[PDB]
C-alpha cells in the first residue's frame, strides 16, 4: 500500500550522490506521492475523506448499524474515537505528536 | 618474408572481445581477472608489442568490476 514512499526513500539514500540517478528517483517520487497530497489537501481544506481504499493516514470509520442510535445520542465518543491515525503508513515528516 | 616468419589480422578479429574485458578463444583472463595469458603462436615480438596493449583491457576490466560492485553500496555521497 503505502509503503512503497519508504522503500524509494530507503533506496534513494544509496544514490544521494548520483546526480542522475537521484533526479530519476526524485521525479518517480514526486509524481508517485501526488495521490497522497491530494488526500490530504482535501481533508485539510474541506474536511473530506474520499478515496475508500484507505490509503490515507486519518482512518475514518463508519459506526455500525446496530450501535446508530446509541452513538447519535453520545456524539462525543463518535467525534472523538471513531477518528484515528493509522501509524503504519505515516512519513517521517508526519512522525511527531503535535503535527 | 611470408615463409620465413610464422605467427598466429586473425589477433585482430579476437582483440576487440578482449579490450572489452571480456574472454577470448585465444585470450583468456584467469585469477579473478588480475592477469591475461598469452597464448602459444605469438613470437617475441609481438608478444612484447601485445603486452603494452593489453595494460588498456586489464585496467579496464578493473575498473569495470569496482564500478559493477559499488554502484549503489556506498552510503558516503562523495564515494
Amino acid at each position: 500500500g503505502g509503503l512503497l514512499l519508504q522503500v524509494i526513500q530507503e533506496r534513494m539514500v544509496y544514490y544521494k550522490g548520483d546526480p542522475t540517478s537521484l533526479d530519476f528517483l526524485t521525479q518517480l517520487f514526486d509524481i508517485v506521492s501526488s495521490d497522497y497530497i491530494g488526500m490530504l489537501n482535501q481533508w485539510l481544506l474541506e474536511g473530506v475523506i474520499n478515496d475508500p481504499f484507505d490509503e490515507f493516514m486519518i482512518r475514518e470509520k463508519r459506526v455500525p448499524d446496530s450501535f446508530m442510535e446509541i452513538f447519535q445520542s453520545k456524539s462525543e465518543y463518535y467525534w472523538n474515537e471513531l477518528f484515528l491515525i493509522k501509524i503504519d503508513g505515516l512519513l517521517n515528516q508526519f512522525q511527531n505528536s503535535t503535527i | 618474408i611470408e615463409p620465413y616468419y610464422d605467427t598466429l589480422q586473425t589477433i585482430l578479429t579476437y582483440l576487440p572481445y578482449t579490450m572489452l574485458g571480456s574472454d577470448s578463444k585465444i585470450f583468456t583472463f584467469s585469477n579473478n581477472y588480475t592477469r591475461l595469458e598469452i597464448p602459444k603462436d605469438i613470437n617475441n615480438s609481438f608478444s612484447s608489442l601485445l603486452r603494452e596493449v593489453f595494460e588498456f583491457a586489464i585496467l579496464y576490466k578493473q575498473l569495470a568490476i569496482v564500478v559493477d560492485r559499488y554502484k549503489g553500496t556506498l552510503v558516503s555521497a562523495i564515494k
